[PDB]
């Protein structure tokens, strides 16, 4: 199964890289940024 | 009797919009840091 082991190692590398390429952390950071611009745009401070 | 209107005015003054927006800026700082996901930690866990 040594060939199987090497193939599994390569497949694990590919899966980890693919998941890393589509991690939600970047999406969440972008969403927090968007929230920042929305809050600054709609001017809660002036309202208070 | 006189202390009452003075007490109400002092209560209004102490907790004015200044403190409210100070706490709002604290919340926005939390958004800037605490609500962000460190993609670096994500990739470190993936590599581990």
């Amino acid at each position: 199964f040594e060939r199987i082991n090497d193939i599994l190692e390569h497949v694990k590398h590919f899966v980890i890289n693919l998941i890393g390429d589509f991690e939600v952390a970047e999406k969440i950071n972008a969403f927090r940024a968007k929230v920042h611009e929305l809050i600054e745009r709609y001017e809660v401070d002036q309202q208070i | 009797l006189g202390k009452l209107p003075q007490q109400a005015n002092d209560y209004l003054n102490s907790f004015n919009w200044e403190r409210q927006v100070s706490h709002a800026k604290e919340k926005l700082t939390a958004l800037t840091k605490k609500y962000r996901i460190t993609e670096n930690d994500i990739q470190i866990a993936l590599d581990d």
